RNA sequence: GUGUC
DNA sequence: GACGAATTTGCGTGTCTCGACACG
DNA sequence: TGACACGCAAATTCGTC
């Protein structure tokens, strides 16, 4: 839900459906298409917003099907490094703190939190803060929270292709506690 | 798959929210929920996308409000990218304002920064 | 978790072929497995391939009793493995010795330089740079510039005198040097001849032997001097950089070819095995590869180290042409094997044998019989032959209780199928050991279902003497029981059938693309008049006449 | 735009355009005729030539590379 | 030329220039001369960064271009000239041992620069020289000038062709003035080092230090004053040096060496009468003059490197039959044997183990107009020529796998470099600050043992393989001399 | 005319059927096989298979006949479509500093 | 395979071809040559043009550029044949829609 | 005539050690002198160091790119006056 | 290799 | 008068020299 | 056991030092 990429790809239409008009459904089939997948750069497709031009049908001899090239833009959710957003916490781990998006369902925060972080998970998972520059702070974080307001950096990609003879996370980000939701902000 | 520019026409998230309102009730109507998977794919993204934008305090502004804002924020210099990013979530608060700008200390004053404030909190309603 | 998009199917089309020769290098850095046993079979409990044998199983199945190793799979999926064979002496190549007989030619021999003048070498790139070049234009290109390398003995660029290149007996290459006339003495000769005697105090029989003492190139220092050229004369060589490289042209690196281009003969006679004459080849190569090791330690003189050599090297280049001209009787083999070109020469080939025979399915053949009570379009099938053949077709919506009934009447009758094959799972089931009234209900739009010939059908019926294009024609099939062939006499001109001894045949088209194209073209009603004069050669025959 | 081309429908031409379309209506495609009680489409697909129903276009291309679009319906079907 | 020698090339302009530039650089060896257009076309690369690299090409004196058919510019890359770049440090150090530390910053960069005018070399050492001191930062213009004088008075740093259409054709004469300073603009004049005059230097070297362990230390005094003489005279393809006589001889002599005229004389005729055969004496009853060889010195020196690697990798014994087969040309395999006490099997291993590896011949003597390699004769026999050549391409693909060593090693441990630099600034500015030794300890911790011990190694390995390089590039240096001097332009 | 538009006259042999086509693998598969091959191999040219028993032996509908045209499906298409158009990217509103 | 006694088919040889290519038809004559007598998918590279396996190279060691396409056994059996000739079939290949 | 079943290592232990090298003042001094050459070329305009940057969005810190584009002046009268920047 | 077209 | 250069002609060598089916 | 297109090579003539 970021930026609108415009892509190209040939798309075929089955015989058997020329009832539906080739608008519509070139449409369908390119929103079933790319609905969930994920990319190597451009980031994570969310939906289709329209076709630019669309070019001309072939019938190739051998087939018979339809065969159209069509230029579409899909949006895909990639955002940039100074973003502040906010999620809801899944849960806690001795590195970072695991929090997810509505439909991204996996960031995780580095130990880089704030100035006197502490981890421990005897049996529950624990984050908690001290503050103290001449009064005492203690704010505790225990198995969910919600509303955490953080700007995510590092971005990184990794690309999952076959290696070898054919006989898991391809989106990755952190972040820094910016706003623990009283209201505490950290600059 | 071929692609001809690779980050082209940033958008914002009412947009998306405007598109997929009616991308869904139309879909209903005419589908016959056919294909499981494929489709199921597709309802999952949408409705985990909606309910996040509908959480977020922004489905409440027509295109117009959104023109006239961005019209009247277009005055002074903020930035081309900050205009949206300070549109994507509620400034109300003068922390958030500090942190939307990397750098908000040395260009402007904090008095032109509560003026912009109470500008916004007349256009977003709660 | 969020899963990685992926393109489904990677559908294309081949553009253009390159053609190019590899290096021993590539051919490594391509082959999986080094032999370099000989031993083909283990001598223990039964018959097993050995490790790192010539006959290995990591190169691809060729039989059904052991799957594969580099990949588990049968012998549907598999393509096959290359190895690669080092070579203690270099060798000669069999189809590339033209080329480095032109390159000797052209390039020097103590300067490793092509003997031309700096303004004809940019007249003659600039004629090479051409937006427009063909393959015959290439072929002058080296014979004008061959001309212009042999005229002149002395390289511009040196002061060094090379001589010729010429070739003898089989593989060898004499570079003719010190030539040795009656008008001057050159100083080069005379040290050359003064070298000689300080050895002829031991042995008083080569001084009368030593004035035609030349020059032998070895591959040993003709692979070094194709090291030692400049790759900026390499495009004027009619030498493509990006495919060839001059110093590619000598083997010394074999690639072992997959195990199942290489199939082997199993006999019910003796227990018996048989292997391709390449295998016994590569066997019998590799023997001679380790017998050379061992007379070096072992103590050898000269010339029992060339001969053995030598015979490596004419092994090597007779295992590809198996047909060389020229071989010394006791070099030469008595009994007649056959190389890689040889499965590509000759009649029985892989060319015109195979590419362009391409044996057909669907089909057969019968002796003819008069039938003047059909039209001039149709044809009489046995139902004998009806029964056996089988046409695919698609359930539509009004074929559903066309095809039923078919396929309620059962595989025994004429009217019905055999094989009943799924929408979306591919596989195809039996009709006779199945239940027909229950797989009739069992049907879904979409549907291949293959059925016997009936009356109606785009059926081809030809013979085999063909020199015309009027020869074969398609007919409508008829199902006769007479276990006969039958057809007008009226179209017995066209396949000039005589009616006493003639057998003529009869094909199947199984896609539907396929039988309406065979109906416009190829109609009886459509060719009634021949493309040669323009005279309609179905009339009528004597009977018909009188 | 003006066409340099017979128009003359082609045997070579018709007989491709007629397999496209049988084998085209035995994949469940929507018929452009109400046929009869018949079966083997490719019999009724000479049907819809005859009475001009048939929704393909013909793109013949030139040697320099040029693309003449024809119907169909407006070529000419003599025999 | 070759493969070997553009793959070097190719990691030489990657690693000192830039990736455009040098592919430019190695597209233009592939191809002699091709026109701009026809370059930046298949090339693939846009137009302007094609004419920066062209620039930067030709701002080094390392390509060269020439007008054709109608107005064409024809561009044409030298691959010997840019081989020349991993003797750099041999040059400067040559010109540190005589002069000072003057004429070393003053040739280290016009190699930088190639083409620069002189008012920029006084300009930048007088600069870095004020730099360098700290209290008394006055640095002569004339000095620095002086040290110029003595390099183009000694024939150093030459005039490169000045400027006298589509383009201009640049034309060089026998002008190598000195234009008089003006020390606190002279445009069109661009000076360049000289590098054959450099080589000539090293040949020299090396001869006098072949005379001097071979055997004496007196007579290459000797023969270093004779070489002396002859630096103006005589150049580098001229095979025989300038006549000289004795009583010229114990004219020039050092100060501190006091060698009387009749064993003078004596040392001559010892140099004369010896199987080395550097200095021929012609003469007569009453007197004469000597003339150095240098070709046949340089065969010499090549024999003995040739001798010398056969040596180190296959052994003593195996080079001992191998001098004796260069001693005797064309000796017969049981022959061989009855000299040289040796055991059969392994001689005859040694010998095809050398003979396979291409460092011995085999000539044919047939009785008969068929080859008969059964009745036939093999004689074994050496060529000087052809095993420099070959062992020359060995050489450079020897270097280019060095280099690569050196450089694979850098770019895995590289962040670790990088983020140990990093700290290393964090450190450096706080000390100025104010000394702490707890911040101290944090550094002292902050890095573990493997990430200390990491950089340890690699500035052992780096530093061994720079070292090995030039060691090896002299040797190549040893050996395209003698293929260069038999090699005769018709 | 075909043994006359090249400039020569030409005779249907190897050596005629050599200079007047310009295929590799057709003319390997009308007499000796390894010359042009490793002829082929040397040189090191690039072929296009454009000819009928080039497209025979690939598995190519060969463009001679039925295959010299292509069809196209009529049907309800639009080349451009109305977009959807934009509430926030129009630059005489954006303005860079 | 060839013969009655061991149930083989019949021959389709040039003379036949000849009679199909002056006619004009290229769907038939490919049906019953390509669709009929063997039909194979075989897999090759865009980077270096060789015969691979499981969508795999040898030569490249990555699966990055891969592509199939469809060949007849014959053709294919004759480059695996030809590469160990020291002929490599260097393939470049395209989109039936390019 | 014997028969070798496992093929022979990749790397095959070599006859002898090679040599140590040959060390003085002069050889250090040359050393350290390359290592300031590569570096200092490294550091040079005529290095090419700028292939090509790409930026996808503007931000807003723009005083941390003061970069000092300086090239040498090329001199294009003693150059080819066809190639002109 | 034999037999037929 | 005598030597280097280019022309015409006898002689050496390689490739195939239609298709199809059935049986032992 | 016919077909002639390729090389390979020796006899011979115009020409200029
Ligand atoms: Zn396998
Ligand atoms: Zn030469
Ligand atoms: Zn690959």
């Amino acid at each position: 839900m970021f930026v609108l990429v415009e892509m190209v790809d040939t798309v075929r239409i089955p015989p058997w459906q020329f009832e539906r008009k080739l608008n519509d459904s070139i449409a369908e089939e390119l929103n079933k298409k790319l609905a969930n997948k994920v990319v190597y750069n451009v980031g994570l497709c969310i939906c289709l917003f329209d076709i630019t031009k669309l070019e001309d049908a072939y019938v190739f001899p051998g087939d018979g099907a339809s065969h159209t090239k069509v230029h579409f833009r899909c949006v895909v959710f990639h955002p940039f490094l100074d973003e502040i957003l906010i999620g809801k916490i899944k849960g806690c781990s001795p590195e970072g703190v695991h929090v997810s998006l509505g439909f991204f369902d996996d960031i995780l925060i580095p130990p880089e939190s704030l100035q006197q972080p502490a981890k421990f998970d005897e049996a529950e998972q624990v984050w908690v803060w001290e503050y103290e520059t001449e009064e005492g702070a203690h704010d505790l974080y225990m198995d969910t929270g919600e509303e955490i307001r953080f700007r995510v950096v590092d971005e990184s990609f990794v690309d999952t292709s076959p290696t070898g003879p054919s006989s898991e996370a391809p989106y990755t980000l952190v972040g820094s506690i910016s706003e623990p939701g009283s209201w505490w902000t950290s600059n | 798959m071929e692609v001809k520019d690779a980050n082209s026409a940033l958008l914002s998230n009412y947009e998306v929210f405007q598109l997929l309102t009616d991308l869904k009730e139309q879909r209903k109507e005419s589908g016959k929920n056919k294909h499981s998977s494929g489709q199921q794919n597709l309802n999952t993204i949408t409705y985990e996308t909606l309910k996040y934008i509908s959480k977020t305090p922004c489905r409440h502004q027509s295109p117009e409000i959104v023109r006239e804002f961005l019209t009247a924020l277009k005055s002074h210099k903020l930035t081309k990218a900050e205009k949206l990013q300070l549109l994507n979530h509620r400034p109300v608060t003068a922390v958030e304002i500090q942190l939307m700008v990397e750098e908000s200390e040395e260009r402007l004053t904090e008095e032109q920064i509560e003026a912009l404030l109470h500008t916004v909190t007349s256009i977003l309603p709660a | 978790v969020k899963e990685q998009f992926r393109e489904t199917d990677v559908a294309k089309k081949i553009s253009h072929i390159c053609f190019g020769m590899k290096s021993p290098e590539e051919m490594r850095q391509q082959a999986h497995i080094q032999v370099v046993s000989k031993n083909l079979y283990s001598q223990d409990n039964q018959h097993a391939p050995l490790l790192y044998g010539v006959l290995d199983h990591r190169m691809g199945t060729s039989e059904k009793d052991r799957p594969c190793e580099t990949c588990g799979k049968n012998l549907a999926d598999c393509l096959g493995h290359y190895g690669y064979i080092d070579l203690e002496l270099p060798c000669f190549h069999v189809g590339y010795f033209r080329a480095v007989i032109g390159i000797l030619q052209m390039i020097c021999k103590t300067c490793c330089h092509i003997m031309l003048s700096q303004e004809e070498k940019k007249q003659f790139l600039d004629y090479l740079k051409r937006p427009g070049l063909t393959y015959l234009q290439k072929r002058g290109l080296k014979k004008k510039i061959s001309d212009k390398c042999r005229k002149k003995n002395i390289c511009h660029h040196c002061g060094a005198f090379n001589g010729t290149v010429k070739k003898c007996g089989l593989l060898k290459i004499i570079h003719e040097k010190y030539k040795t006339n009656k008008k001057v003495v050159d100083p080069i000769v005379s040290n050359f001849l003064q070298s000689f005697e300080t050895a002829i105090e031991h042995n008083k029989e080569v001084e009368p032997l030593l004035g035609r003492a030349q020059e032998n190139l070895n591959p040993l220092v003709v692979l070094n001097l194709f090291k030692r050229i400049p790759a900026e004369d390499v495009p004027l060589l009619l030498m493509n950089p990006e495919a060839g490289k001059p110093s590619d042209l000598i083997l010394t690196r074999l690639l072992v070819p997959p195990l199942c281009i290489r199939p082997s003969v199993v006999s019910d006679l003796k227990s018996g095995t048989n292997e391709d004459d390449l295998t016994m080849k590569l066997t019998e190569i590799i023997f001679l590869n380790d017998v050379i090791k061992k007379h070096r330690i072992s103590g050898a003189k000269t010339q029992m180290i060339m001969e053995d050599w030598d015979f490596l090297q004419l092994q090597c280049a007779l295992y590809i042409n198996s047909e060389l001209s020229g071989i010394p009787l006791n070099m030469a083999p008595k009994k007649w094997t056959r190389g890689f070109v040889q499965r590509l020469k000759g009649k029985q080939g892989r060319f015109r044998g195979n590419l362009s025979g391409k044996r057909v399915d669907f089909s057969g053949r019968t002796v003819i019989s008069p039938d003047p009570n059909l039209r001039i379009d149709e044809v009489a099938v046995p139902v004998h032959v009806a029964k056996i053949l089988t046409f695919p077709e698609k359930v539509n919506k009004a074929n559903i209780n066309f095809l039923r009934k078919l396929v309620q009447n059962g595989p025994e009758v004429h009217p019905g199928a055999n094989f009943i094959q799924q929408r979306h799972t591919q596989m195809k089931r039996f009709l006779k050991y199945g239940n027909r009234e229950k797989m009739a209900q069992e049907l879904k739009y979409g549907d291949i279902v293959e059925r016997h010939l009936i009356d109606g059908d785009v059926v081809l019926f030809n013979r085999q003497p063909s020199l015309h294009k009027l020869s074969i024609m398609a007919h409508l099939a008829r199902v006769k029981p007479h276990r006969t062939f039958r057809f007008n006499e009226c179209v017995c001109t066209p396949y000039n059938a005589d009616f006493d001894g003639d057998e003529m045949n009869l094909h199947l088209p199984q896609t539907e693309e396929a039988k309406a194209e065979a109906l416009v073209l190829m109609g009886t009603k459509a060719n009634l008049v021949t493309p040669r004069n323009g005279e309609p050669l179905i009339a009528a025959i004597q009977d018909f006449l009188t | 735009q003006k066409r340099i081309t017979t128009p003359y429908m082609t045997k070579y031409e018709r007989a491709r355009v007629l397999g496209t379309r049988a084998l085209q209506i035995a994949m469940c495609a929507p018929v452009m005729v109400e046929l009869e009680g018949e079966t083997d489409p490719l019999l009724i697909a000479m049907k819809e030539l005859k009475a001009r129903k048939i929704p393909i276009i013909i793109r013949r291309y030139l040697p320099d590379g040029s693309y003449e679009d024809w119907g169909v319906d407006e070529l000419i079907i003599t025999d | 030329m070759t493969q070997a020698e553009i793959k070097l090339c190719s990691l030489l302009l990657q690693e000192h220039f830039g990736e455009i530039v040098e592919k430019i650089g190695v597209h233009l060896i592939r191809t002699g001369s091709q026109p701009l257009r026809v370059i930046a076309h298949d090339t693939g690369t846009s137009l302007d960064q094609v004419k920066k690299a062209l620039c930067v090409l030709v701002q080094h004196n390392l390509v060269s271009y020439q007008v054709h058919k109608r107005g064409v510019v024809e561009y044409e890359a030298q691959c010997s000239r840019v081989l020349r770049m991993l003797r750099y440090p041999r040059y400067i150090y040559t010109t540190k041992t005589l002069y000072s530390d003057t004429g070393e910053l003053i040739v280290e960069e016009l190699l930088l620069n190639g083409k620069l005018t002189m008012s920029a070399v006084v300009k930048k050492v007088a600069d870095r020289l004020t730099e360098t001191m700290e209290d008394g930062k006055t640095m002569d213009y004339a000095e620095v000038s002086n040290t110029f004088v003595r390099l183009a008075d000694t024939h150093f740093v030459q005039r490169c062709p000045s400027v006298p259409a589509p383009t201009l054709v640049i034309n060089e004469k026998d002008m190598y003035l000195v234009p008089k300073l003006s020390l606190i603009p002279d445009d069109g004049i661009y000076w360049q080092a000289n590098l054959d005059r450099f080589h000539q230097h090293f040949r020299d070297q090396a001869i006098v230090s072949a005379v001097a362990n071979r055997m004496d230390q007196t007579s290459s005094e000797i023969v270093r004053t004779m070489l002396r003489m002859s630096e103006i005279t005589t150049s580098s393809s001229a095979p025989f040096t300038q006549p000289l006589s004795s009583n010229e001889i114990f004219r020039s002599l050092p100060v501190g060496y006091n060698i009387s005229k009749q064993v003078l004389d004596q040392y001559l005729t010892l140099l004369a009468d010896d199987p080395l055969e550097f200095v021929g004496k012609s003469g007569d009853s009453g007197g004469g003059m000597y003339v150095i060889n240098l070709h046949k010195a340089l065969a010499s020196l090549a024999t003995a490197t040739l001798e010398s690697v056969v040596q180190e990798r296959f052994g003593s014994r195996c080079a001992r039959i191998f001098r004796l087969v260069l001693q005797k040309k064309h000796i017969e395999q049981k022959q061989v044997e009855d000299f040289a006490m040796i055991p059969a099997k392994e001689a005859k291993d040694m010998l095809y183990k050398m003979l396979s590896e291409n460092f011995m011949s085999l000539q044919e003597i047939p009785k008969t107009p068929d080859h008969a390699p059964s009745r036939t004769f093999y004689l074994y026999t050496v060529n000087i020529l052809s095993a420099a050549r070959m062992l020359l391409h060995r050489c450079y693909k020897s270097i280019a796998n060095l280099i690569e060593r050196r450089q694979f090693e850098t770019k895995e441990n590289k962040r670790l470099l990088e983020k140990s630099q990093r700290v290393e600034a964090i450190i450096a500015s706080m000390q100025a600050t104010g000394a702490e030794e707890a911040q101290l300890q944090e550094i002292e911790e902050m890095i573990t043992a493997p990430e200390r011990q990491q950089l340890e190694t690699l500035k052992r390995n780096v530093n061994k393989l720079d070292a090995s390089e030039i060691q090896v590039d002299e040797t190549i240096f040893l050996l395209e001399s003698y293929i260069e001097c038999t090699m005769k332009r018709q | 005319d075909l043994m006359t538009y090249k400039g020569e006259v030409l005779g249907i042999t190897r050596f005629g059927l050599a200079k007047m086509k310009e295929s590799v693998l057709m003319l390997a598969s009308f007499e000796k096989t390894a010359d042009h091959l490793f002829d082929a191999a040397y040189f090191g040219q690039k072929d296009s298979v454009c000819g009928v028993s080039e497209c025979i032996i690939m598995g190519i509908p060969m463009n001679i006949g039925t295959g010299l045209f292509k069809l196209l499906h009529k049907a309800d298409r639009d080349p451009n479509p109305p977009k959807r158009p934009l509430i926030f990217d129009t630059n005489e509103f954006h303005i860079p500093l | 395979t060839e013969g009655r006694s061991r149930d083989g088919g019949l021959r389709l040889g040039e003379m036949e071809r000849d009679c199909l290519i002056g006619y004009g038809a290229s769907m038939l004559l490919l049906e019953r040559l390509m669709i009929s007598s063997d039909a194979f998918e075989v897999d090759v590279c865009g980077q270096c043009g060789l015969l691979g396996y499981s969508g795999w190279c040898h030569y490249c060691k990555s699966s990055c550029h891969v592509s199939s396409l469809r060949i007849p056994y014959a053709c294919k059996l004759l480059f695996q044949e030809l590469q160990s000739m020291n002929i490599i079939p260097r393939l470049k290949l395209s989109k039936y829609n390019e | 005539p014997d028969v070798v079943l496992k093929p022979p290592p990749l790397f095959p232990d070599t006859d002898y050690k090679p040599v140590p090298l040959k060390t003085g003042e002069g050889e250090e001094y040359m050393l350290a002198l390359k290592q300031e050459l590569r570096e200092t070329m490294k550091r040079m305009p005529y290095f090419i160091e700028t292939p090509e940057e790409r930026q996808d969005i503007e931000r807003y810190s723009k005083r941390y790119m003061k970069v000092y584009k300086e090239e040498w002046i090329p001199d294009w009268r003693r150059l080819p006056r066809e190639m002109m920047p």
